[PDB]
């Protein structure tokens, strides 16, 4: 009862206070594996303009 | 007492958590446009 | 045992700290993304018109010759 | 007496090789989308939002 | 009985404690990965701006033929 309980239902409402943070942490670090990917191809979309920059601006001056 | 300081830790949590999914659902719709 | 508890007080109270931080995170990401996520919407738009006029102007150009 | 059929032969493999880098880069491109797409659901039911 | 009841407690306490340092690491890496991922967004933010001004030179151009 009350001396050991008081603990049970602290040690209890912990492992939800855990539960929640490995949510969190689970969510941050998908985030982070998902940026990092979009960056990726966004360099290429880089790619892609700096290219055709290059041959329209080129294709123009008389 | 610090069980108070407890309940409003994971208050302060359950918060974040909500943000970030909204955040990643944003990212999703990111990740869909390229 | 107070020592027991008190490293746990302290572990904690270290925690919920970096939650702040956290937060602040979270909240400006939101945010800025949103932002981004229009920038894109942008471009979107934009290539969609330059697809359309290099068509219509290659058509001109070999249409000339 | 000319000797040049081979020509014929090294160009066209070379033209084989334009075949293998673009259409293949076009299949590689479509599955990866597809199961990119699947991460993309993976998680989404991870944490269940619609 | 009461014996058992103490010895009992004792477990019972440390595995929260530990759970404590399980929540550290956790937050830890969660903000370690908070930075990084915002590192990213910034400078994918200068990139895309990058590309919207390519869209526009674009714009300029065919605005010339």
């Amino acid at each position: 009862g009350s001396a050991l309980s008081e603990i049970e239902t602290r040690h209890s409402e912990i492992i939800k206070l855990e539960n929640s943070i490995r949510e969190l942490h689970d969510m941050f670090m998908d985030m982070a594996m998902l940026v990092e990917s979009q960056g990726e191809m966004i360099d290429r979309i880089e790619y892609n303009v700096e290219h055709a920059v290059d041959y329209v601006e080129r294709a123009v001056s008389d | 007492g610090s069980n108070r300081r407890l309940q409003q830790t994971q208050a302060q949590v359950d918060e974040v958590v909500d943000i970030m999914r909204v955040n990643v659902d944003k990212v999703l719709e990111r990740d869909q446009k390229l | 045992g107070s020592a027991r508890e008190n490293e746990m007080d302290e572990n904690l109270e270290q925690v919920s700290g970096i939650i702040g931080n956290l937060r602040h995170m979270a909240l400006d990401m939101g945010n800025e993304i949103d932002t981004q996520n229009r920038q894109i919407d942008r471009i979107m738009e934009k290539a969609d018109s330059n697809k359309t006029r290099i068509d219509e102007a290659n058509q001109r150009a070999t249409k000339m010759l | 007496g000319s000797k040049l059929p081979d020509a014929a032969k090294k160009f066209e493999e070379a033209q084989e090789a334009l075949r293998q880098a673009e259409e293949e880069r076009k299949a590689k491109y479509a599955k990866m989308e597809a199961e990119r797409e699947a991460v993309r659901q993976g998680i989404r039911d991870k944490y269940g939002i619609k | 009985e009461l014996e058992e009841m103490q010895r009992r407690a004792d477990q019972l306490a440390d595995e929260s404690l530990e759970s404590t340092r399980r929540m550290l690491q956790l937050v830890e890496e969660s903000k370690d990965a908070g930075i990084r991922t915002l590192v990213m967004l910034d400078e994918q933010g200068e990139q895309l701006d990058r590309v919207e001004e390519g869209m526009n030179h674009i714009n300029q151009d065919m605005k010339e033929a």
